[PDB]
């Protein structure tokens, strides 16, 4: 098992599914000018899990450096959509689309949760392989009460 | 500073310009 204490970009990247969960939580009851801080949170997280990323990367071969890099950028675009989404539900918050531009934020939402897991498990092996990883659910559990 | 973090400033430059 693999020690967490020391480790900032696990604790980043639950700290950016809490703040996914957040707007999942907060969504429903909503007005449309409350949806910019929620998406904001969002980015702030991943603003802070980018900045430990990067502080990490010069430690590990190439290889690794480039493929964390493809993560990365991925969640960028992740982060790009949803305030794609977030906008598409602000301009629809007095029409009959406004439940399915919802639903199209929570997607697009989950789906950069996802990808913040699948750039944990890349970091991961990238220290393991570079003997850079500290031996000794929770996310998964976060993505679990998110799933449902 | 490096690209990723670059591109991530100018996403948030942009939920900042619209609260």
């Amino acid at each position: 098992n693999l020690d967490r204490t020391d480790d900032l970009v696990y604790l980043n990247v639950m700290e950016l599914v809490r703040a996914v969960l957040e707007l999942k939580n907060e969504l429903s009851q909503l007005p449309p000018e409350g949806y910019v801080v929620v998406v904001k949170n969002v980015g702030l997280t991943l603003r802070k899990l980018i900045g430990s990323v990067d502080d990490l990367l010069p430690s590990l071969p190439s290889s690794s450096r480039t493929e964390i890099e493809g993560t990365q950028k991925l969640l960028n675009k992740d982060l790009a959509e949803l305030i794609n989404k977030m906008r598409l539900a602000q301009q629809n918050a007095v029409t009959s689309l406004s439940e399915e531009a919802k639903r199209q934020m929570l997607t697009a939402s989950h789906t950069l949760a996802v990808d913040a897991k699948n750039l944990l498990d890349a970091v991961d092996q990238a220290k393991v392989l570079a003997n850079l990883a500290h031996g000794g659910e929770e996310l998964d559990a976060l993505l679990e009460e998110l799933e449902r | 500073k490096t690209s990723a973090a670059a591109q991530l400033d100018e996403l948030m430059a942009h939920l900042t310009e619209m609260q």
